[PDB]
């Protein structure tokens, strides 16, 4: 049993089954709950679930395809299985808070996509829609361990520590020392000799974060308000090592909305990138160009991260859920749609013991095992 | 204004 807790904007059912279109207080959904889930993740007004069977489930809008259902247009109100792989055990599904694609990782190292298929994001030499999934055939000789999604591009890592990029090239999001356009995964070249466990991707001009086994991190990319974290605002298409992060012990990078976001062994939680509607939480919307520790949670162990479009959810070892940044639309669960300008205890979720929470463009996950 | 933003029906 994995109680599973919703909300924020719900103008297209995203939440899956929730009367009411900004939910601003959590709540219990009473449809994932039922699926026990092991990973939620969301995309542009879309909720995505893996379930402890292995299976997929989607729900909310339905443009562009970004559900996998086989449909289009529309709205999914109910979670639906994605039943294209029913044959596979799914790992974890890949999709950013602003995307109109994911991918989707299953145990035996496969991967598939679907959803928008502009810039060649889906990876299939082409920048064809697909309704349905589809397994990414130019990684099938490759184990791959992890999976990650922007809003134009993709990456993929192996279980020997190689990161493939690919989709829209422009600003340098793939990594790959130009500006082209790649319609099939291509190898960093850059990062070989480094072992990468982690990839985050960005939206619009997107940054990309990377993590090796010795913590060292990695950005490239488009550098709009400094979300590289090296200083002023220059992009870059080579991979550039964020040394301020250095020795600190960083274990989960994620990219939100023009703002990147690390947590550390330790619990501490660094934010930096566009500042605009308080997304970094350190009690003002200026950006921050160079990473900064969020010093509302000092001294409270975060666990696990999540970040949205324009808000986050940090959950402590004690299974407390803090949040921060933008609210029109309830999405930071203090039961107002007022701004969270610095990281407030998340309101109705006493006694739940939390441990992972997930986000999309302007809604909240959080749920238990 | 800020583009990265949803919007509501």
């Amino acid at each position: 049993r994995t109680k599973v807790f919703v909300w924020g904007l719900n103008d297209k059912d995203q939440l899956g089954g929730l009367k009411g279109s900004k939910i601003k207080v959590p709540s219990f959904s009473e449809t994932l709950s039922a699926l026990n889930v092991v990973q939620v993740a969301g995309g542009s007004k879309s909720l995505f679930a893996v379930t402890v069977e292995g299976k997929v489930y989607a729900c909310g809008e339905a443009t562009n395809g970004r559900l996998g259902l086989g449909i289009s247009s529309g709205t999914v109100p109910i979670p639906r299985q994605i039943t294209a792989l029913s044959s596979y055990v799914v790992k974890k599904v890949a999709v950013h808070s602003g995307g109109r694609h994911a991918t989707a990782l299953t145990v035996d190292g496969k991967v598939f996509s679907w959803g928008e298929g502009d810039d060649g994001k889906l990876g299939h030499f082409s920048r064809m829609n697909c309704d349905k999934p589809r397994l990414i055939e130019a990684l099938k000789t490759k184990r791959i361990r992890d999976i990650a999604c922007g809003s134009s591009h993709s990456a993929a890592l192996t279980s020997s520590g190689e990161l493939y990029t690919w989709g829209l090239g422009e600003y340098g999001r793939l990594g790959h020392g130009d500006n082209t356009t790649q319609l099939k995964p291509k190898m960093v070249k850059v990062l070989l000799g480094h072992r990468v466990i982690q990839v985050a991707c960005g939206s619009r001009d997107a940054q990309t974060l990377a993590l090796t086994d010795e913590g060292l991190v990695f950005s490239w990319g488009d550098g709009d308000f400094g979300k590289l974290g090296r200083g002023g605002s220059e992009g870059c298409n080579i991979p550039q090592n964020i040394e301020r992060l250095n020795g600190q012990g960083v274990c989960q990078i994620e990219c939100g909305a023009q703002f990147s976001l690390a947590l550390t062994k330790s619990g501490v939680v660094w934010t930096w990138g566009k500042g605009d509607y308080f997304r970094l939480g350190h009690g003002s919307d200026v950006h921050v160009r160079k990473p900064q520790v969020v010093e509302g949670l000092r001294g409270k162990k975060i666990v696990h991260v999540a970040v949205g479009a324009l808000h986050c959810l940090a959950v402590t070892d004690s299974g407390q859920v803090y949040a921060w940044g933008d609210n029109d639309h309830g999405q930071q669960g203090n039961g107002t749609t007022t701004v969270n300008r610095k990281p407030t205890l998340v309101q109705g979720l006493e006694g739940q013991k939390i441990t992972r929470v997930a986000c999309g463009s302007s809604h909240s996950v959080a749920w238990t095992t | 204004k800020d583009e990265d933003k949803d919007e509501d029906e």
